[PDB]
DNA sequence: GGACATGCCCGGACATGCCCTATATCTGACACGTGCCTGGAGACTAGGGAGTAATCCCCTTGGCGGTTAAAACGCGGGGGACAGCGCGTACGTGCGTTTAAGCGGTGCTAGAGCTGTCTACGACCAATTGAGCGGCCTCGGCACCGGATTCTCAG
DNA sequence: CTGAGAATCCGGTGCCGAGGCCGCTCAATTGGTCGTAGACAGCTCTAGCACCGCTTAAACGCACGTACGCGCTGTCCCCCGCGTTTTAACCGCCAAGGGGATTACTCCCTAGTCTCCAGGCACGTGTCAGATATAGGGCATGTCCGGGCATGTCC
């Protein structure tokens, strides 16, 4: 890519924050978040709930975008995409292009963008205020390669950047978290947390 | 058997030769018996000092044979010898490696 | 009769002499003065040497004549006889 | 191409020639000069080899010493380049001029 | 077969006394001979003048000693006088 | 070359300084910097991060240039270039000319210059400020021969000169560091640091 | 205002005055005390003839005058007029006294 | 002792004037004193040496004349 | 016995041939001395005395003095290039120095 | 009546009266003249002795004296002194 | 594929046999053969020597063909090919098509076939008789995917079938061996041999 | 190359054999032969004497040719040539092409061939019967790259094949020996001889 | 979910580069031997120069007083030392050319050096005496004082 | 231009040191003798001069750039010059004593000569250290690979 998306946290006017479920670390867990690392550990194609919290409600037409970038500075300009194998396999949900790493599940209004200028992939849905009785809006992401996929992420860590944007695409808020897509989220989360002490 | 005055004195320079050179130098009509002994003794002492220093300089130069350069170093490095030989030029001696400070680079 | 042999004392020779004397830079005008000084030295030393040679009823200047001349001029030279 | 800074090679030559002992004046021109001056003192002189070597050793020692003193007088005047006036001052103070 | 005058054997013995591992070249030997002869002439001449100035017709050890004190520097004069006196006293006892 | 590039440190108006990572000296660490020697030790073609620090942000259009020169004065006029073997091997990234020693990795806006007057090679990218939170910009260089390559650097040490330039190429700041490209950076760094005591 | 000569006129006048004459310029008795003081550091209870001290004084003044001549020539060589210790040290170094 | 101060500032100035100097730095006086003193040490040493060799207790004018002559500067007017 | 007449008178000289001869004999210079050596030496000494006294007299009259003083001797010696060379290392007591001012020291208009 | 003290005073005065009949001499100046003559005497006699020694000569003659004078005296001074000495010696030999 | 190539050993008229080198089981030996398993263990793209032994010399024009098939009966009809990643990477030697698993190295007369009827890939070279003072002919194969490549062999064992053919493709002889392409041939060979006792 | 030169020893009608000097295995040894290994160890561009022995004298017009090939079978078809660095350096003797590994020194009648069909380099001289006093003719070869030259032999062992041929290049005899061109022939010879016991 | 399955990374260690030094070959000059001869050592002699002791006197040391000229000290200022700066030119450095210095061989003759002989010449010694030195006296050149004249400096 | 401070000159008075004279004494002269040394002749044989030829390293001429000498300017500090106070240098005068010069007596210390012998110095000789190249010997620094970790997989 010609550029690198900013990853700076920006709660903005609406007090935009992310929240995550309290899943523990059974080696088999499908999706578990580490507050210590600000890092999600999840299995390929499994549901990854991300909560959007705001202090006040953004205007109708507000959208929520997700984009991955490599975390290591020397890889930052390389577009994050699916590996050749997963790109070719027949797992598209009818909505998502085959090469997109990040999908949103359960939303008919999802759009997938392949930016003509930056070459970045992203997935965007309309922002919906929480259901009455709820304090947050949950979006369900799927990650469609493992961090280890050869010819893809190839064992490089990524960040997911979640942006709140207005109807023109202008920035309203931004947050991010690290992601590891792997076979054993609970095992790998405990390992990386333990290594913090090393 | 004949035994010489240098042998009785335990010295290396020849008492007889120094005595003859004094007698034939048109210096005085008489010469005492002790004068050539004293003169020869001073000459041994000075020779020993100069050869000592020149040998030292040779060893510093990783040389086993003293050369005129080493003699020049010995005479010019020793304050009292340089004074004694202040108006003496040693051939093939060269000069001391001395550089004025103001001429060194900044 | 040798003529204009003073030009045989070349500029680089005088430069080398100055280097041995510790001189770092030499003006172009130095050379004639140095040549004159050298000439003066020679006229005095040789005069004494030849004087000794003539007194000794010889026609060849000997090394001892020169060494003695130098000694009597205070510039005693070691290495050619005492 | 490459070019040495002014001063480095001069110093290198000073060290080189102060470390060694070979004569710096050419034998044949020195002999020719000595013989030329001699014709005006006494005719058809013959000179021993050790006599010419003696004159050359004496001359080179005298000039080296004079150049040492000249350099000291020049540096005293906060200069580096030697001048004719430097030679004349050195010889006057030595008492031959 | 023209006999000459040099101190070569005595200089070599003293050198072997002080450094029995070092040699000496011909030019260096010539310089040592010139040096010793020069010193000799200087000291003998000063002693001769000393004796004449004092109306003395004999060369004795006191004029030699005084001349050495005049010509040699401080430590050189002191060490030379000490060695000369010890050597002359030992010879005089040995006769 | 007809000339030699200046190597004088010049922080200039923007307080331009370099920074480097704290990599240790494990035998084959890919890239490690020695503060004692101001020298980078790195493997051929591996990522070499160099941080650009400034006290204030230079104008848009500012560029960052890297150039190698031989450190030893008698070699200074010789253009630093790749050896005949690596020049010929098929390792170009599609952006860099085959004879250039220094590449930038992960930057689509990289330019490679072969100076018509000086004959010097250099690689230049646009300067990008960090995000208001971050404190420095990192550029990732690759060195494409070993210091030992015969017919190339042939065991001669080099300096990398980093210059900050305006859009016309006028000088804004300059810094430099020595570089050894070698198989065992950690081994070689410790050897040279030890020899400092000798 | 009282009369005052510019710097130098009076200097030249004393130069002319003392270069015309030959009478001694250093005081006899302080020099004599110095000579006896210096002498006890070689031999105690030493005596001096009057003509011996006068000879030493004549020699000293001639030596100093010549040294000051050479010092002045070295100062003038350096496009200076006022003599300073480094001038004395150069004059004595070139003479071979150092 | 203090007797070096008996060769006073105006005395060094007068000697320097006969040497032809027009201006005298303040740092000149001690230098001149040192030079003069060294000269005296060497001269008096030789003179006393001559006096002792003659088995005398008083340094004579002739002792000084010989010392000066051997120092390399012959003095006329005091005998010899 | 023939009338006694001295060798100095026979040679037309004023310095004493006998005394110079005795001083040569007793100066410990050689065991033997020729008859002509002291004559030659006396002649050179007389010549040098006559020239120095001539110049000193000239200086004395230039100063309107009829008696030679050391100042006149010093002036005579230093004003002659060859005498100054011969006596380059001689200091004359009560002689003073030659009047001489370097050009750079003179005042300027 | 003290001991016999030799000097050149009467001879200096005779030469002075030859060259300057109406000029006198002070005691200090006469002392300077005596110092001068004695110094020259010492220089010439010493150089002649050394010259003779160098040439293995045991007799003091007029050739070494003349050569010594030529060494010590400057050019025209040497020529005049040599001329005077030769004329004087040949005239003496005529007697 | 519409068919499955026969794997029956057939020494035929010329007494055609295979031989293999005695390489040991060092963890990462490039190529090692197991007589117990009739199985070659080798690294990706590394030289795999296979010896052709015959009792008598086949006619000029005789060719040697190599073809891979999956060993497990349910996979036998699936064409063995390179995975999507290795297929796309830039490692062709100028002779071999990118999707062929098996290459011959060091033979200008190599031909690669993509059978129009069976869809099978194969690589064929002319049979060269051993120097009359020699015992066998060695062919050097390269295997261009690991057995584990996802989207490719995907951890399924394969057989290599070597056929001696006349000029026309007529069966003169046939032999075969199992192949595992892996990172650590020595480790993996010893493991499978140990498991024989289990 | 399309082919591989035969390396079979063939003494032929004239009883053609090679001989070598008895040089030991010390430091400062420029050429030493190992009978145990039939291998010459020599320094780059140093004289390597090879003796030609025959039982009877071949006809006038007989020539002696030297050619290198890689010893390892998988490299045999690769033409042995100088590396890019030595190819470019200025060391030609005025007779040998820059890319030829093997030169003959001290022979004006030397010819260098670049075979149009096989692409092989070789160097040929006229055979001359032994000089009075000798039972062998000595040829002096120079090897112009180290075995280790990158981009050249790249640490692969070679054989030198010495052929006695007629005017029409027909074969009269053949012999060969292994060659290692290296910095320390004595060191390396002793090492490889020791390893024979391992 | 635990137990493997299976690729990747890299520190260990070898492969194999290159310089780095210490060990193998010439030369004339220096270190040792030999023969001889002449200069140094032992012994005896005279004689005179030096050591020592008494004497005398002069000349060096020490003290007192005054008085005055010179040395010490203060202070104002101006001009000279000294630091900084610009420039331009003369000198340092490098390179191609040429020139003569150096080295090696060869000749011969001028002249240094050694030896033999003998005669002129200088040491030595005794008697003589007259030249030269010490002492005393005197007068004139020079020195000291003062006042007018001229020069020279600075405002 | 002019006034004032310093130097010069001119004359008068005194004083003390240079010039002259006289006694004396010892040192030069004269006359004769004898050893020796050096002047001259003559022979040897060494080395200095002259030349030729080849080589190559040094000198030389020139191009060019730039560092330093030199001229100019500003500053400030510290040396000169003059007025005032102090002190000690000098001159004169006297007293004492000590050591320097002198003379006389003695004795021992060194030249001179003889006889002998051993050390030192030409002549001869051989071998060892200086430079270069070959043998150990260190670093100089790339490539391969076993181990151990990373990470997928599943009954």
């Amino acid at each position: 890519s010609s550029s690198v998306p900013s990853q700076k946290t920006y709660q903005g006017s609406y007090g935009f924050r992310l929240g995550f479920l309290h899943s523990g670390t059974a080696k088999s867990v499908t999706c578990t978040y580490s507050p210590a690392l600000n890092k999600m550990f999840c299995q390929l194609a499994k549901t990854c709930p991300v909560q959007l919290w705001v202090d006040s409600t953004p205007p109708p037409g507000t959208r929520v975008r997700a984009m991955a970038i490599y975390k290591q500075s020397q890889h930052m300009t390389e577009v994050v995409r699916r590996c050749p194998h997963h790109e070719r396999c027949s797992d598209s949900d009818g909505l998502a292009p085959p090469q997109h790493l990040i999908r949103v599940e359960g939303n008919l209004r999802v759009e997938y963008l392949d930016d003509r200028n930056t070459f970045r992939h992203s997935v965007v849905v309309p922002y919906e205020p929480p259901e009455v009785g709820s304090d947050c809006t949950t979006i369900h992401y799927n990650y469609m390669c493992n961090s280890s996929c050869m010819g893809g992420m190839n064992r490089r860590p990524i960040l997911t950047i979640i942006t709140l944007e207005d109807s023109s695409g202008n920035l309203l808020g931004r947050n991010s978290f690290e992601v590891r897509v792997c076979a054993c989220p609970g095992r790998d989360r405990r390992t990386e947390e333990e290594n913090l002490r090393k | 058997k004949a035994k010489t005055r240098s042998s009785r004195a335990g010295l290396q320079f020849p008492v007889g030769r120094v005595h003859r050179l004094l007698r034939k130098g048109n210096y005085s009509e008489r010469v005492g018996a002790g004068a050539p002994v004293y003169l020869a003794a001073v000459l041994e002492y000075l020779t020993a000092e100069i050869l000592e220093l020149a040998g030292n300089a040779a060893r510093d130069n990783k040389k086993t044979r003293i050369i005129p350069r080493h003699l020049q170093l010995a005479i010019r490095n020793d304050e009292e010898l340089n004074k004694l030989l202040g108006r003496v030029t040693i051939a093939q001696g060269g000069v001391l490696p001395n550089i004025q400070a103001v001429l060194l680079p900044k | 009769v040798l003529r204009d042999n003073i030009q045989g004392i070349t500029k680089p020779a005088i430069r080398r002499l100055a280097r041995r004397g510790g001189v770092k830079r030499i003006s172009g005008l130095i050379y004639e003065e140095t040549r004159g000084v050298l000439k003066v030295f020679l006229e005095n030393v040789i005069r004494d040497a030849v004087t000794y040679t003539e007194h000794a009823k010889r026609k060849t200047v000997t090394a001892m004549d020169v060494v003695y001349a130098l000694k009597r001029q205070g510039r005693t030279l070691y290495g050619f006889g005492g | 191409p490459h070019r040495y800074r002014p001063g480095t090679v001069a110093l290198r030559e000073i060290r080189r020639y102060q470390k060694s002992t070979e004569l710096l004046i050419r034998k044949l021109p020195f002999q020719r000069l000595v013989r030329e001056i001699a014709q005006d003192f006494k005719t058809d002189l013959r000179f021993q080899s050790s006599a010419v070597m003696a004159l050359q050793e004496a001359c080179e020692a005298y000039l080296v010493g004079l150049f040492e003193d000249t350099n000291l007088c020049a540096i005293h005047a906060k200069r580096v380049t030697i001048m004719p006036k430097d030679i004349q001052l050195a010889r006057r103070i030595r008492g031959e001029r | 077969r023209s006999r000459k005058e040099s101190y070569s054997i005595y200089v070599y013995k003293v050198l072997k006394q002080v450094h029995p591992d070092t040699g000496i070249s011909s030019k260096a030997m010539g310089i040592m001979n010139s040096f010793v002869n020069d010193i000799f002439e200087r000291i003998a001449g000063e002693a001769s003048r000393l004796a004449h100035y004092n109306k003395r017709s004999t060369i004795t050890s006191r004029e030699i000693q005084t001349a050495v004190r005049l010509l040699l520097p401080g430590e050189l004069a002191k060490h030379a006088v000490s060695e000369g006196t010890k050597a002359v006293t030992k010879y005089t006892s040995a006769k």
